[PDB]
RNA sequence: UCAUGUUCACAUACCAAACGGCGCGCG
RNA sequence: AGAACCUUACCUGGUCUUGACAUCCACGGAAGUUUUCAGAGAUGAGAAUGUGCCUUCGGGAACCGUGAGACAGGUGCUGCAUGGCUGUCGUCAGCUCGUGUUGUGAAAUGUUGGGUUAAGUCCCGCAACGAGCGCAACCCUUAUCCUUUGUUGCCAGCGGUCCGGCCGGGAACUCAAAGGAGACUGCCAGUGAUAAACUGGAGGAAGGUGGGGAUGACGUCAAGUCAUCAUGGCCCUUACGACCAGGGCUACACACGUGCUACAAUGGCGCAUACAAAGAGAAGCGACCUCGCGAGAGCAAGCGGACCUCAUAAAGUGCGUCGUAGUCCGGAUUGGAGUCUGCAACUCGACUCCAUGAAGUCGGAAUCGCUAGUAAUCGUGGAUCAGAAUGCCACGGUGAAUACGU
């Protein structure tokens, strides 16, 4: 019953887009592209920084990236030397001046796409399953999401046949437009394979726009 | 000898915020500016097929939306000219001044 | 697509960057109404001469990050799928779902 | 004004560590020459040296 | 003298209607009624309204219509007319309301839809 | 008036004010 | 969303083996350049030009070459190990939970009953009371109006005119977007359980979800995809990896699916002539003029575009002809001549001209779509794309028949 992306069903209404900046068609593809590998660099490198959304916008032939992330202190190092070799890397990367800021997530236990990323981190060093998704699930509640859904799928707990469990708490109305949705994915690599991790988490319902 | 600057932008309060914006340094520094005119938006569309495989009939259709935004002030000062060229806008919107 | 495909293409690239003053000229000559028999012999020679992935219809368009070659999009340089993911996720400004 | 007797390229940047163009505010870019407008990203204190 | 003004639109076209008293003259884009609709339904639809409220011997009507083809443009030239009409004597709402007139026709072409092979023909389709 | 359907196989389970005159005054 | 080469994954032959693609060292060399012979090319041998950016200068980094291995590589197998994505029932109105109660228990009840609704929609009842995912709404578009602004768009009233909105001008109108208003069973009568609703009518551009889209619940089919991608396991590693030229994917006794064009006069042909919408464009769209029967060629404005170009809408209308013929229907097929793209159109492109002029006279059993601006019919555009649509995705023109009923 293959449901439509919550974000991309959202862009416009209540939700933004990560990217953006204006091109023609001269400079689209390459502009896009360019995200891509920053965006790659950047997640291969901030890992362990615990990083939420990059954030592109290109004025004017230059590059401001924006690092939502829950560990400022670990993005930023010391007197900013990590950010500096991350800024002069982007650079690099696109071709043009680099500015770098930096978000704090205050409730990451709120962000959908962190909370994946812990599932996941915990599915690999193999806790168990059930135990995680129940806690993030439960942690988000209690920080005041107005709801939550977790999702995990594919061979749990090392099983022959793969399945999908999933535990929602709240109401998270996914037809509603105006509702908040944040949403995100991530995939844990463990020996059995690749078990897929999904995320819902509904802040509340925007009237404004 | 008059400043014609066309805004394209994908987003259309943005293009509206800058366009307020430029209104503004105009009439502020003492220039003739006629009128913000919305012309045409390029509803660019796009097709394709969301199955990584067979399935023809499953299709997504996403489209690109280009607002454009004319506006041109009457006479070009010393003061008005230089405000111009100093004033930077939103990074999300292309800006254009075409002088004749 | 194979990292052996993959290379391929960027061969192609380089080489059709590499050869196109060449190939043009040589293009030129044998096009040219005004000009003679035996030169243009010569160029049409001298082109077969000449590396055939020099020809920019050797390289086909693939996915800029799968390698894909079909379902390309000239605007984003990506097949379907890829267009797809970027879209949803926000990656690709302006573009949204598009009804009417 | 650049060029004059302030400009930011020829003696150095204004802001603590960071650059007049805009395009570069942390250290990892210490010692890159922009080329927007061409200023070095470096000390402040040294505006008061060269 | 007055020149009551109305907006005419139907399926893509758009009429401009002044009507002004005078002569029965009705004039389409500087060429006669005749001219420019060759046809007969046309003809009949664009006059229907006066017709109905008899002004046909009462009035110039110059008119500048774009868009959509002959029987549209047509519509539209009507409901122009009595959109004029309403503005000239206010009293005539009820029969050209009666009349069916006043309603703008909001059918317009529906959307070619993606797995169709026009708006909603499918393609033939087999068990086997 | 409507017969039939081969075998075996179902997962999950506790970043803090700046520089010069002119003065008056204190010492 | 486009196989001549490429693509390409297949075959044949020719070749390579730390490798086409990465990191890592070692040490010899700036990169790059310019040509030559052999070769189908992959390459293999040569001959020339440069031999440079930055060093605290014991050299580095950008970039080749050679040697070692660790490794690379795999469009190899398993979609019945998987993620992700998708179809499908089905845009069907359903699927559940907490607490309570009932039952030894699986479970039940809620979630049935009376009405009503497009709707588990709403009201009423009721050992249930509540909640969630669905319905609906919020989103886009279209139909009416209002405010704002007016070029590249507009021309109502003014003067001018080369009678062209073209130029002074105007801001009215169309239109262009942005922001508002509007439709809610809101008002009226009746029916109805003092109801939810229903039947009509009033106004209104719109009336009962106004038209159309997006939106796809829990799940089903070990459904589809390991060849987009990723990925567990397995397998190949002087070869199931890599490079090349040529061929193949376009074969043809035949069978089926989906289309186009027809079988004609509601038509073919000729001459004149009207009315669209929505798009695309810089290695691009290409005007004008000249040449060519024509496809096209030469020159060459413009224009990242409400400005310029693609770009002449066609069906229609008028006049003529044909007069029911396998025809002035139909265009397959083939011969000859060409054009363009392209290193290159033999296999195997599109198009043009001249010739040719098959089958086909409305299609057996059977079977499909469609309820309104729909079907039918007519053209137009776009993606992919050097070239290559009768397919796909969009756009407007004309515009029906019928629905008694289950
Ligand atoms: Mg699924
Ligand atoms: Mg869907
Ligand atoms: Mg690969
Ligand atoms: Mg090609
Ligand atoms: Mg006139
Ligand atoms: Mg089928
Ligand atoms: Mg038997
Ligand atoms: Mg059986
Ligand atoms: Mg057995
Ligand atoms: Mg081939
Ligand atoms: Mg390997
Ligand atoms: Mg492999
Ligand atoms: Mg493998
Ligand atoms: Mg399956
Ligand atoms: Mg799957
Ligand atoms: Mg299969
Ligand atoms: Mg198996
Ligand atoms: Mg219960
Ligand atoms: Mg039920
Ligand atoms: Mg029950
Ligand atoms: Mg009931
Ligand atoms: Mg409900
Ligand atoms: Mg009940
Ligand atoms: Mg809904
Ligand atoms: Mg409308
Ligand atoms: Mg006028
Ligand atoms: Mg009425
Ligand atoms: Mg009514
Ligand atoms: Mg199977
Ligand atoms: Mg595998
Ligand atoms: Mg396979
Ligand atoms: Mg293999
Ligand atoms: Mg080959
Ligand atoms: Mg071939
Ligand atoms: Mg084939
Ligand atoms: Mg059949
Ligand atoms: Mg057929
Ligand atoms: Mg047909
Ligand atoms: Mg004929
Ligand atoms: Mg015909
Ligand atoms: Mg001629
Ligand atoms: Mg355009
Ligand atoms: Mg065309
Ligand atoms: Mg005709
Ligand atoms: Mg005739
Ligand atoms: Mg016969
Ligand atoms: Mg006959
Ligand atoms: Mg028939
Ligand atoms: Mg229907
Ligand atoms: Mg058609
Ligand atoms: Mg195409
Ligand atoms: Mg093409
Ligand atoms: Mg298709
Ligand atoms: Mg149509
Ligand atoms: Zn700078």
């Amino acid at each position: 019953g293959q449901k439509v992306h919550p974000n991309g069903i959202r862009l416009g209404i209540v939700k933004p887009w990560n990217s953006t900046w204006f091109a023609n068609t001269k400079e689209f593809a390459d502009n896009l592209d360019s995200d891509f590998k920053v965006r790659q660099y950047l997640t291969k490198e901030l890992a362990k920084a615990s990083v939420s959304r990059i954030v592109i916008e290109r004025p004017a032939k230059s590059i401001r990236v924006t690092i939502h992330t829950a560990r400022p202190g670990i993005v930023i190092g010391k007197k900013g030397e990590d950010v500096e070799k991350l800024r002069k890397v982007v650079a690099d990367i696109a071709g043009v001046p680099a500015q770098i800021n930096i978000a704090e997530v205050r409730k990451p236990e709120l962000d959908a796409k962190l909370v994946a990323d812990s599932i996941t981190s915990q599915l690999e060093r193999r806790v168990m399953f059930r135990r995680a998704m129940k806690r993030a699930v439960q942690n988000a509640m209690r920080l005041g999401a107005k709801g939550i859904k977790v999702e995990v799928s594919g061979r749990l707990g090392g099983a022959e046949i793969a399945r999908t469990e999933w535990y929602r708490e709240g109401r998270v109305p996914l037809h509603t437009l105006r509702a908040d949705i944040d949403y995100n994915t991530s995939e844990a690599h463990t020996t059995y394979g690749v078990i897929g991790v999904k995320v819902w988490i509904f802040k509340g319902e925007i009237l404004g726009g | 000898q008059r400043i014609r600057i066309r805004l394209k932008a994908f987003d259309h309060r943005l293009i509206d915020q800058a366009t307020a914006e430029i209104v503004e340094t105009a009439k502020r520094t003492g220039a003739q500016v006629r009128g913000p005119i919305p012309l045409p938006t390029r509803k660019e569309r796009f097709t394709v097929l969301i199955s990584p495989h067979v399935n023809k009939d499953a299709r997504d259709q996403y489209e690109i939306r280009t607002h454009l935004r004319l506006v041109d002030i009457v006479e070009p000062t010393e003061k008005t000219v230089d405000a111009l060229m100093r004033l930077d806008l939103a990074a999300g919107v292309d800006v254009q001044i075409s002088l004749g | 697509a194979k990292q052996s495909m993959k290379a391929r293409e960027v061969k192609r690239v380089a080489l059709a960057d590499k050869y196109f003053a060449k190939r043009a000229e040589l293009k030129a000559i044998i096009s040219d109404v005004n000009a003679s028999d035996e030169d243009r012999w010569n160029a049409v020679l001298k082109l077969q001469t000449l590396p055939r992935d020099s020809s920019p219809s050797r390289q086909r368009n693939r996915c800029r990050q799968t390698g894909r070659p079909h379902g390309f999009l000239r605007k984003f340089g990506l097949s379907r799928i890829k267009v797809r993911e970027a879209a949803m996720r926000g990656e690709i400004p302006g573009l949204k779902k598009a009804s009417w | 004004e650049r060029d004059g007797l302030f400009c930011a390229r020829i003696f150095g940047p204004v802001k603590d560590y960071e650059c007049l163009c805009g395009k570069y505010k942390r250290l990892k870019h210490r010692g890159v020459i922009c080329e927007k407008c061409g200023v070095e990203v470096t000390q402040t204190k040294v505006r008061r040296e060269r | 003298e007055n020149q009551y003004y109305g907006t005419g639109r139907r399926k893509s076209s758009a009429a401009r209607v002044f009507i002004k008293p005078g002569n029965g003259k009705i004039v389409i884009n500087q060429r006669s009624l005749e001219q420019y609709f060759g046809r007969e339904t046309a003809r009949m639809v664009v006059r229907q309204p006066l017709e109905l409220v008899d002004m046909v011997e009462k009035l110039d009507l110059y008119i500048t219509v774009k868009g959509g083809g002959i029987s549209g443009q047509a519509g539209a030239i009507r409901h122009g007319i009595t959109r004029a009409l309403m503005e000239y004597d206010e009293s005539l709402r009820s029969e050209l309301r009666k009349a069916g007139f006043v309603t703008r026709d909001a059918r317009q072409v529906e959307r070619k839809k993606v797995g169709l092979r026009k708006a909603r023909r499918r393609p033939q389709f087999s068990k086997r």
